[PDB]
């Protein structure tokens, strides 16, 4: 297992480490739950130096960005903007879903994820050779990302007087490099604040500078249940290669004009949004238990049919205070369902597929 | 971490003797460190006659569900309410306000084979 700049750091800080895809990360320090508390109400962070950064240079990056990515980077008309995209293969499945921002005509970022590193630079890099794109992997870069409602006021304390002019009034996904930071409004959390990346050999002492900022570190299971609530994917459960995003609650991100944008699976995907697909709902259980991945969710339908989804995340809310889950389902479903948990069937309500937002539940 | 005066299982709870002869059980720091924060926990009936080793009460966390077990035999004659509306004094005062059952024990020879303190503090050691 490899792991990241902040290793030390985290044992300073009382970190339980487990073994993530090959990283050691924080499962939490301490309690998970008083971690999620942390980002719903003032601010907690979590060390994301795992995620690859990618810089694209060259004329033909916007080109091949246009054809590499199912949202389009063509709406992105302003310096330092970011867009949330699907990348897909040509039978429209998802590869991975990724941040991407603008810079200049000539110089884009992707931001991936841990997991799909490898397979999303061999895709990245067989398909942008024809267009003579310059690729860097930062890997000399670190990452942590800062969420809640006072985090950007805490992270702002460690910035200096041209970092804080760089940021002011930012809105949410933008970036901005600003000396050795580079500064960005996105996160996984529902919250607003940074995700901020930096020089390996700088991170440690920023994380340090954070925590004494009041910033809390937050590990892994935190990070779960914040994403979940926000109705946030997670590539491998929500989807993977043999899922189309139409059924991930991607739908919204997929730029279908201009109609004359070809991007690889879109063929695919305009058939199969004409033969329609299943569909990502939110499951809420509010009686005592916890929903878990993989069980199955079904329904009985107008007719007494039945039909069978799955789920693909499941957690205990904190700020619902009930367990909530992501699931993907037949189109047809109703306002309720039943998800057998260990030998009994549990009635739960089906919802859109989000659970908080601003810190209050979405009902 | 390892209250001096209280009795000890490998199943990683604890037994404190009350007056009345009874047994209070609980999971040790150990036991809810590994656990992580407690959401919910589904206690034993009241008048449950149990093994040692039984399957008899279930801790969830946000990550698993997890058995918790009889230590000794005997009847249950007491289970820990606060704990449908508290969970987390299993993580914030495992000997205290975080105790799961009480039990009348039927059997000295299960009494006699628990670990001591010392014995306890050896078994982590380990």
């Amino acid at each position: 297992a490899q792991q990241t700049p902040l290793y030390e750091q985290h044992t300073l800080c009382g970190a339980r480490m487990v073994d993530f895809h090959g990283w050691m990360m924080p499962l939490h320090y301490g309690s998970q739950i008083d971690e999620h508390h942390a980002v719903r109400t003032d601010a907690g962070m979590f060390d994301v130096s795992h995620m690859t950064i990618v810089d694209l240079r060259g004329s033909r990056t916007r080109e091949f960005l246009r054809y590499l990515l199912a949202n389009d980077v063509a709406k992105l008309t302003k310096s330092g903007k970011a867009l949330y995209s699907g990348m897909l293969n040509a039978s429209g499945g998802v590869i991975d879903n990724l941040i991407v921002y603008y810079f200049t005509e000539d110089f884009f970022r992707l931001v991936v994820n841990s997991a799909t590193r490898e397979k999303d630079l061999s895709w990245i890099t067989q398909h942008a050779e024809p267009f003579g794109i310059e690729i860097t992997v930062r890997d000399d870069l670190s990452m942590i990302a800062v969420q809640g409602p006072n985090a950007q006021a805490k992270a702002a304390t460690l910035f200096n007087d041209a970092q804080r002019q760089a940021v002011e009034g930012m809105k949410p996904f933008f970036g901005v490099q600003a000396g050795d930071l580079f500064i960005a409004t996105t996160g996984y959390t529902g919250e607003a604040g940074y995700e901020i990346a930096l020089p390996n050999e700088k991170a440690a002492d920023f994380w340090r500078a954070l925590v004494e900022a009041g910033v809390k570190p937050c590990g892994l299971g935190a990070r779960d249940t914040l994403r979940l609530e926000a109705g946030m994917n997670l590539y491998g459960q929500e989807m993977d290669e043999t899922i189309s995003p139409l059924a991930a609650n991607m739908g919204w991100t997929i730029a279908w004009e201009p109609a004359d944008r070809d991007f690889i699976g879109r063929e695919a995907l305009e058939v199969q949004r004409e033969h329609g697909t299943e569909k990502l709902v939110g499951l809420v259980m509010t009686e005592k238990g916890v929903l878990r991945n993989e069980l199955p969710v079904r329904f009985t339908d107008a007719q007494g049919n039945q039909h069978e989804g799955i789920i693909t995340s499941g957690t205990f809310s904190p700020t619902l205070g009930y367990s909530i889950a992501l699931a993907r389902v037949p189109e047809g479903i109703g306002e309720t369902a039943i998800v057998q948990i260990r030998n009994r069937e549990m009635p739960v309500k089906v919802t859109k597929p989000v659970f908080v937002r601003n810190g209050k539940a979405v009902a | 971490n390892v209250p001096a005066e209280l009795k000890y299982s490998k199943e990683h709870e604890w037994l404190r003797k009350e007056a009345d002869g009874t047994y209070t059980v609980g999971i040790t720091e150990h036991a809810q460190e590994l656990l992580g924060d407690m959401v919910f926990v589904d206690l034993p009936e009241v008048g449950a006659t149990v093994s040692a080793g039984d399957d008899c009460a279930v801790a969830e966390s946000v990550k698993a569900a997890s058995d918790i077990y009889a230590p000794v035999s005997g009847e249950i004659v007491a289970v820990n309410d606060a704990l449908s509306d508290s969970p987390e004094l299993v993580n914030s005062e495992p000997y205290a306000g975080g105790w799961i059952f009480k039990i009348k024990a039927s059997d000295e020879s299960e009494l006699e084979s628990l670990l001591d303190a010392t014995a306890y503090e050896a078994l982590l050691e380990d």
